[PDB]
RNA sequence: UGGCUCCACGAGGGUUCAGCUGUCUCUUACUUUUAACCAGUGAAAUUGACCUGCCCGUGAGGCGGGCAUAACACAGCAAGACGAGAAGACC
RNA sequence: CUGCGUCAGAUUAAAACACUGAACUGACAAUUAACAGCCCAAUAUCUACAAUCAACCAACAAGUCAUUAUUACCCUCACUGUCAACCCAACACAGGCAUGCUCAUAAGGAAAGGUUAAAAAAAGUAAAAGGAACUCGGCAAAUCUUACCCCGCCUGUUUACCAAAAA
RNA sequence: GCUAAACCUAGCCCCAAACCCACUCCACCUUACUACCAGACAACCUUAGCCAAACCAUUUACCCAAAUAAAGUAUAGGCGAUAGAAAUUGAAACCUGGCGCAAUAGAUAUAGUACCGCAAGGGAAAGAUGAAAAAUUAUAACCAAGCAUAAUAUAGCAAGGACUAACCCCUAUACCUUCUGCAUAAUGAAUUAACUAGAAAUAACUUUGCAAGGAGAGCCAAAGCUAAGACCCCCGAAACCAGACGAGCUACCUAAGAACAGCUAAAAGAGCACACCCGUCUAUGUAGCAAAAUAGUGGGAAGAUUUAUAGGUAGAGGCGACAAACCUACCGAGC
């Protein structure tokens, strides 16, 4: 292709230009009413027992009628908490093999290079 | 096959390091400090493993008495299942009764 | 977007190039090289300075770098610490012999006093008017960043504006007044466009 | 590795954080209490020491409870402590003989109850056990306002509970509006229990439903920036006036 | 692939010490043999192409200017010492200390023939003293670099021995010394302050004799035919 | 517009507007015979033939009379050294054809007398590797293999 | 022996699983009786393109532009851009009073208006 | 409640008249496939090591007494290598 | 789910072969809706009489195709499938595979790498005279034969992979 | 001299300390990752069993919130295998570590990826230059098994005594394990490299310390007490129980479909006979084309027929014109 960058510039452009409408879009938003988000949400746990973000969708009938809405389900019961608590224990057990190595890492690092410690 | 055709790396060790000069020190500190602080009380590690020996059912029977409730689910199970292992061979095989 | 697998090694091919990807494959797992890590505040090699040679084949020789690696900690002198490869080799040509820089060390090059040519060290210490530069100890004095040619080329000095080029004083004027309306309903207004029928409220959920 | 806490006090933990932690203090206190519920299907000792027969030598006793296990049909009714017990039989009461499942179910009946306080009539499933202790209370009322939760029992005692709870603290004059000699006699006849507004509202939530209650009181909607910046700049006005 | 051009869009280049070839071609005049023998008409001819010819007195001024402390008079003998060291380093083979005496270009006329053989050399006697010809100069700033050009002219004896791999004789005779004429060309890198004057080329003049035999025999195969094609003289 | 909510839409509603379009297409060369008035191109997958008519009207202002999309799907079967298959990503192609009887043709993007150097280039490298090809020459097979840089 | 390992798209499966998947394409419309499709005008968006004859703006910037130091807009910035002097005005004319917020540009409500802030229910 | 028979039907279990034929007396000729040689590609079971003979005896290529005996490649053969062969059956 | 379309390839392994070598690698291109999928406002109220050329006649196993009264309703052609030498059997497997036409093709393919004609082995053809003398048995092959005994009324079902039977 | 061999990092293990992550825009419970229509649809219920008791049937330890001691005591128990308290007493605690592993080790992990299975689920292997590869003229020598350089000459567990001399001469019944005893024709081994299998201190013995006392609360003591040293393996069944996953094959059923030429006959669970379904006999094949096929010959082929699609019955079970058949290529009880 003759100019490559062309490209890069032109999306960098549109990038920033839609950066500073929505910008102005968010301050006329906060301003007015104080909404942080555009879209309405909640914090729900699904039914694996996490905790989620679910994004609002736009319909005609109440939540009550809905027979799609009505038959997703938003609770977990009691069986998922052991899952939960491995999940848990996976994630420590990730973190702690994080932290280990670095110090280890550190420690190696140290013993190649003595002026580090002076 | 089997063996290394080069040598290995030389291996320096400092005789007069930090830890190699001042291990041993207060050793002697109940003797030399009226009995005020044991010498078990310089033992650095695991909770269940200061002051104490035992063989390996003994240990994993303290371990769980001590931290078995802390424990991950994983690791526990697996202590119970060795503490039962252990159990059945002390007690039920060996070549003296 | 950027392909680097955790342990990639830097070498003088940049990396993407196809002399990079042929010596460096997505599926090789080599040693990685312990590098001294260095803060970017405590960095202070920078391009088109010059630097004196401490170790190698030229020791005490001052050249000017001309590439420089924070991966590494390399230093490339233009010049200076260079082996002979041939180039243009084919099965019928015997090669044009070329020479080429080998990296070096920020302990491997001492930075030098532009006035008093011989080595020093360097520590940063602020001005004034709090703009950060680096200081000598030994007869301190101010040794600036040395202007350095611009990555994508493009001088300012000489530019002419194109036809797709926006001029200086049209990119400059403000235009934007304040005020409490979205861009939607603004260019609504501005290009007369009327719309009379209301939206009829609907169920978030 | 090993956690920082055991797994047992996560519950706590997680009491010690968020929206549980907004909860009333009283509330709070009423749930974290674990006082142990009244013997119905074991007697107890009654002596912490007993003289051991066959050597004649006094040693510390004491009263294990059995378990129980209250079925979801329990809630809708006033079952007065009794319920299911799972649990297993000798046969021939022998040792020797085989080990068989038993399950001993307590008898119901629909009866009908009458509340002075709430003056409305209630059909509930009760037990010979529940009428006794009415009985022994002088009333319904009496032995919903006079028995804990633990010897209740009960989701739906609870909630009557709750509800004569509230009715003394707003002295509501719903209860005979036409009669106040009457609505003040009965409100004298239970001014014994009487309880603050603010800490009978709890009374029988469960944790869900106080976790529910407590995210209701405390959904506002966010007010505009706009009134919030005018209020200061207003302010800043005022403050500079006066400096001039 | 093709490594002509290192990647672009990259702000380090290859830098250079030499330039491809000589900025302008010197021709030797026919009959330099008898002039060889006419001793003294050398060095007036050559003083009076040195005087006549204002390009190399332009040149030698820029070289002054960018090194003052430089002189014509005693730069035959140190390029003859130069010249000798530099063929020195073939016998031994040290490519290290030539690269200090030849440049990048001159390199591989020396050594990628002389890859495989043994090659004894050496230096036996001069015949005449060597003479600036010509001075040239590089174009000002042409890639940021200027580079110069002396020549000089060489009449002296050598001696050639060569061997194969397995040491069998194949090129010349290791006892009897002759005479050789040859134009020495010198470059040096001006703007670099480390660079230094070292053998470029070497110039052949289209009236120089043949040069020495080799022992073996050898054959040139003529041009093979397919089956279609038929032989044409 | 993709990637976004589309406002739901009641009787009486408002007429739906898109003041800026994230909708890109690339005017492409069909591989294949096609009639003088058809366009092809690749668009967005989100992006309907009433879309695209519409988006040509009133940005480029190109009357149209007939579009039809298809949906090509691209293949799966490289694998990597992992062999775990790589996805060629499926695309939406367009045929437009044009309302008042024009007719369109795609041009040369790369004219060979363009690509052709009219001006002067001067390249270090280049003319250094060129100048050492035709000065150096192949040994002469008289020679045998001597070593020609010896003068003697 | 299915591939579980690739996306789940309209061309894999028989002919009702194959029509009645989507592609991510929009609405315009509704079947009726006969499958017949009726399309709605309001339904399809309309490309408000503005009129671009004498417009100064180009691509691209010319390099000879100062780098003016970025600075994010804020409600707080909006605020005494816009409002701060008429409110200040007013108050220094001495005839203020909170009940005055709609004129000042306070929206008390979304509802009534073409464009909603919360939720919106315009496109980008 | 118990016992017999009747027509039709059957890749069901036996038998019969005639014809038929290589089933046989007693096999032969031809064609294809296979096969053997040349060229390309190229497995498996198995395998303690073997420099791996016969007769007689003893408890058999290996022990004892005699006999035999330059080395080696290809195509058949199935007497032996309790041919792992080939697994099953019986207490 | 792109899997013998185009270009290029140090290529070179598809049970051999390859230079255009290629059913291998990299890049590019493609299958355009009229066929098909994706349908339908509400509340009440209708719907005994088969099909079989449906006329004969003859039935039993008794069958595969229907609305009206009223209210509401006038915007219309969007989305998706469309390629191939292809699926299930670890394989470019002599196996398994629904429907409409072609009933032998107008469409689709190649049993033999080259040679010689040893043994043994597989298939086929021909055979003097005899015609079951072979064999547990007319097993196979040739011809188009009759009658009887035992068992089960008969059609049918069963041990996918050693028993199709008298069960 | 070919195949090869070596090459140290990636990271992992055990602790201490400290309480951890989860909305860029869009989509994601319908056939998940699918912009957009009237419903009622909801969780709570003792673990069993293997194993020990040399069978087995009552019984058989399983963190329940303070280290030590009381104490293996009181108690329980086919009073037996075994189980087993409490009152009472009370204890310190400074993460920045290792007489841990170094690519058949250490996590399975380069990755829960490739691949296998309809599904639950199972589950890998490997890498190695250099300061610089913008030095490829480079990461030299030697080393397991297997070959080549370089086939073989009577005779024999292949060796030993020897010899001038390789053989020729003399002597010599392979190894481990199991049986009293084997060369036995009883089991195992083609070869090479790596990995792979004896864990505990009651009593006694040896050497120290102190001594009628020993021991850093508790315990022992009529020379004892305290401390140390030193003894107790690996692989392999048919099985049992609990909880999930399977009726895309097959057994049966439900919904709505499809196919059956020609002839004789008669309104046939009729006959001959294609498509089609099945598989009596023979031959080939037996690591095959095929974990059940091919050629011929056969029964049925308008019916209790064959068959495409969707759904249902799930293992203490289903289904079955009972063959102990079939339930995803080993069903007297699936995976
Ligand atoms: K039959
Ligand atoms: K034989
Ligand atoms: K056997
Ligand atoms: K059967
Ligand atoms: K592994
Ligand atoms: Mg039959
Ligand atoms: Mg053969
Ligand atoms: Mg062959
Ligand atoms: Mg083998
Ligand atoms: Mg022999
Ligand atoms: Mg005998
Ligand atoms: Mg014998
Ligand atoms: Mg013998
Ligand atoms: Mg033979
Ligand atoms: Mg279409
Ligand atoms: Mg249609
Ligand atoms: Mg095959
Ligand atoms: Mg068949
Ligand atoms: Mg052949
Ligand atoms: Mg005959
Ligand atoms: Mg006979
Ligand atoms: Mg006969
Ligand atoms: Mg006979
Ligand atoms: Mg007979
Ligand atoms: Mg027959
Ligand atoms: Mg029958
Ligand atoms: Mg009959
Ligand atoms: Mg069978
Ligand atoms: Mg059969
Ligand atoms: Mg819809
Ligand atoms: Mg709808
Ligand atoms: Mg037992
Ligand atoms: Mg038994
Ligand atoms: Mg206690
Ligand atoms: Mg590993
Ligand atoms: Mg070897
Ligand atoms: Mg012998
Ligand atoms: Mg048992
Ligand atoms: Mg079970
Ligand atoms: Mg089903
Ligand atoms: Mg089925
Ligand atoms: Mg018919
Ligand atoms: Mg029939
Ligand atoms: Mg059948
Ligand atoms: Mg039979
Ligand atoms: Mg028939
Ligand atoms: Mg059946
Ligand atoms: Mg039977
Ligand atoms: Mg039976
Ligand atoms: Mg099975």
């Amino acid at each position: 292709m003759p100019s490559p960058e062309r490209l890069d510039k032109v999306v960098d452009s549109m990038d920033a230009l839609d950066k500073v409408v929505q910008e102005r879009e968010d301050a006329l938003r906060l301003l007015q009413t104080g909404q942080e988000r555009a879209r309405p949400g909640a914090w729900r746990r699904d039914i694996f027992g996490r905790i989620i973000w679910h994004k609002f969708k736009q319909w005609v009938i109440p939540w009550h009628l809905n027979k799609r809405y009505n038959r997703k389900r938003f609770f977990a019961l009691p069986y998922v908490d052991h899952f939960l608590r491995l999940e848990r224990e996976k994630r420590a057990r990730i973190k702690a093999r994080k932290e280990n190595l670095e110090r280890k890492k550190a420690k190696i690092l140290l013993k190649k290079f003595p002026h580090l410690a002076e | 096959i089997g063996i290394r055709l080069t040598l290995p790396p030389p291996k320096v060790v400092d005789r007069w390091n930090e830890k190699r000069a001042m291990f041993g020190v207060y050793d002697n500190i109940g003797i030399l400090g009226n009995f005020e602080k044991h010498p078990k009380e310089l033992i650095r590690g695991p909770i269940w493993l200061r002051g104490w020996k035992g063989n390996e059912l003994q240990r994993c029977i303290r371990k769980r008495k001590m931290v078995g409730s802390r424990m991950f689910a994983d690791d526990l199970h697996n202590l119970n299942k060795r503490i039962r292992y252990l159990y059945k061979h002390f007690n039920r095989h060996g070549k003296f009764r | 977007k950027v392909t680097l697998p955790p342990h990639y090694r830097y070498g003088m091919s940049p990396p993407g190039s196809v002399a990079d990807k042929r010596k460096n494959p997505p599926w090789i797992r080599r040693r990685p090289v312990v590098v001294e890590p260095i803060s970017d505040e405590d960095w202070y090699l920078f391009c088109g300075d010059t630097v004196e040679i401490l170790e190698g084949k030229d020791a005490g020789k001052q050249g000017k770098v001309v590439q420089v690696i924070r991966q590494r900690n390399w230093v490339v002198v233009g010049g200076l610490n260079t082996h002979y490869r041939y180039i243009g080799k084919t099965m019928d040509y015997r090669g044009t012999m070329i020479p080429s820089e080998a990296p070096l060390l920020h302990r491997q090059v001492k930075l030098v006093d532009p006035m008093d040519r011989k080595p020093t060290e360097i520590e940063w210490r602020f001005t004034e008017a709090g703009e950060r530069v680096r200081v000598s100890t030994r007869s301190g004095r101010i040794i600036p960043k040395p202007e350095f040619p611009r990555a994508d080329g493009i001088v300012p000095e000489t530019w002419i504006d194109g036809p797709k080029d926006t001029s200086v004083e049209d990119a400059l004027e403000r235009t934007y007044v304040p005020c409490l309306k979205t861009l939607q309903e603004e260019v609504m207004e501005a290009m007369g466009i009327k719309e009379t029928r209301k939206y009829k409220k609907v169920y978030w959920y | 590795p090993l956690h920082k806490y055991p797994v047992w006090l996560w519950k706590r933990l997680q009491l010690r954080e968020g929206i549980c932690s907004r909860l009333p203090g009283h509330y709070l206190r009423s749930l974290e209490e674990e006082r142990t519920p009244t013997p119905v299907h074991y007697r107890p000792h009654g002596a912490k020491f007993k003289i051991n027969p066959k050597n004649g030598q006094r040693e510390r006793v004491e009263d294990v409870p059995i378990p129980i296990y209250f079925p979801p049909e329990s809630q809708r009714g006033l079952w007065g402590g009794e319920g299911w017990i799972l649990g297993q039989i000798y046969a021939n009461n022998d040792k020797l003989s085989k080990r068989l499942k038993k399950v001993w179910k307590p008898q119901l009946f629909e009866r009908e109850f009458y509340s002075e306080i709430l003056d409305k009539k209630f059909t509930v499933t009760v037990t010979m056990r529940t009428l006794d202790l009415i009985d022994e209370a002088y009333g319904l009322d009496f032995y919903i306002l006079k028995t804990p939760k633990e010897d209740l029992c009960s989701k739906f005692g609870m909630d009557l509970k709750r509800g004569m709870l509230l009715r003394l603290a707003r002295q509501d004059p719903q209860l005979h509006p036409e009669d106040p000699e009457r609505r003040a006699a009965i409100y004298d006849k239970y001014k014994e229990f009487a309880i603050p507004e603010e800490e009978a509202e709890w009374v029988g939530l469960t944790l869900e439903e106080a976790i529910e209650k407590q995210r209701l009181l405390e959904e506002k909607d966010p007010v505009p920036l706009f009134k919030i910046y005018v209020a200061e700049l207003i302010q800043q006005l005022q403050q500079q006036a006066l400096s001039e | 692939a093709g490594l002509v051009i290192p990647p672009e869009k990259s702000d380090r280049s290859i830098h250079l010490a030499c330039t491809a070839g000589i900025f302008d071609a010197y021709v030797p005049p026919e009959g330099d043999a008898r002039i060889s023998s006419l001793s003294k008409e050398g060095l007036i001819e050559r003083t009076e192409r040195m005087k006549k010819t204002m390009a190399s007195q332009v040149s030698i001024r820029r070289i002054k200017d960018y090194d003052a402390n430089f002189k014509i008079k005693d730069f035959p003998e140190k390029a003859k010492d130069i010249f000798i060291e530099a063929h020195l380093c073939l016998n031994n083979s040290d490519h290290d200390r030539l690269h200090t005496l030849v440049t990048e270009h001159c390199f591989p006329d020396m050594t990628w023939d002389i890859k495989y053989k043994t090659v004894r050399w050496s230096f036996v006697e001069s015949l005449e003293p060597s003479h600036v010809v010509q001075v040239r100069c590089s174009s000002m700033m042409n890639q940021g670099n200027v580079y110069g050009q002396i020549t000089v002219r060489m009449h002296t004896r050598q001696t050639l021995a060569i061997y194969d791999r397995f040491g069998r004789l194949m090129y010349g005779q290791e006892d009897v010394p002759k005479d050789v004429l040859e134009y020495v060309v010198f470059e040096k890198q001006l703007t670099n302050p480390y660079g230094s004057w070292r053998m470029h080329t070497k110039i052949v003049p289209p009236w120089a004799p043949p040069k020495q035999p080799i022992l073996k025999t050898v054959m040139i195969p003529g041009p093979q035919l397919k089956p279609e094609e038929e032989y044409e003289e | 517009a993709r990637n976004v909510v589309y406002p739901l839409y009641r009787l009486g509603g408002p007429q739906l507007r898109v003041f800026r379009t994230n909708f890109f297409i690339q005017l492409v060369r069909p591989g294949v015979a096609q009639p003088e008035d058809t366009v092809q191109f690749r668009i967005p997958m989100e992006m309907t033939r009433v879309d695209l008519r519409n988006y040509l009207e009133g940005i480029y202002n190109v009357p149209v009379a007939a579009v039809r999309t298809r949906v090509q799907h691209g293949s799966n079967k490289r694998r990597d050294h992992r062999n775990v298959r790589i996805k060629k990503p499926d695309y939406k192609v367009a045929y437009v054809q044009l309302a008042h009887g024009q007719t369109f043709t795609f041009p040369d993007l790369f004219p060979e007398k363009d690509e052709s150097p009219e001006g002067s280039a001067a390249d270090d490298l280049y003319s250094m590797l060129e100048e050492e090809r035709q000065q150096r020459q192949s040994s002469d097979p008289r020679r045998g293999g001597v070593p020609s840089w010896f003068g003697l | 022996g299915a591939d579980r390992m690739s996306k789940w798209t309209s061309k894999r499966g028989p002919r009702s699983f194959r029509g009645r998947k989507g592609r991510g394409a929009k609405g315009i419309g509704f079947l009726t009786s006969g499958w017949r499709f009726v399309q709605i005008k309001e339904m399809v968006p309309e490309f408000v393109v503005p009129d671009l004859t004498g417009f100064k703006l180009k691509p691209y910037v010319s390099y000879l532009a100062p780098e003016s130091e970025e600075t994010p807009l804020t409600a707080a910035q909006l605020f005494s851009e816009a409002v701060a002097p008429a409110i200040e005005k007013d108050f220094k004319d001495g005839t203020f009073d909170p009940d005055n917020l709609e004129k000042y540009g306070f929206e008390p409500t979304q509802e009534g208006k073409l464009f909603q802030l919360y939720p919106r229910n315009f496109l980008r």
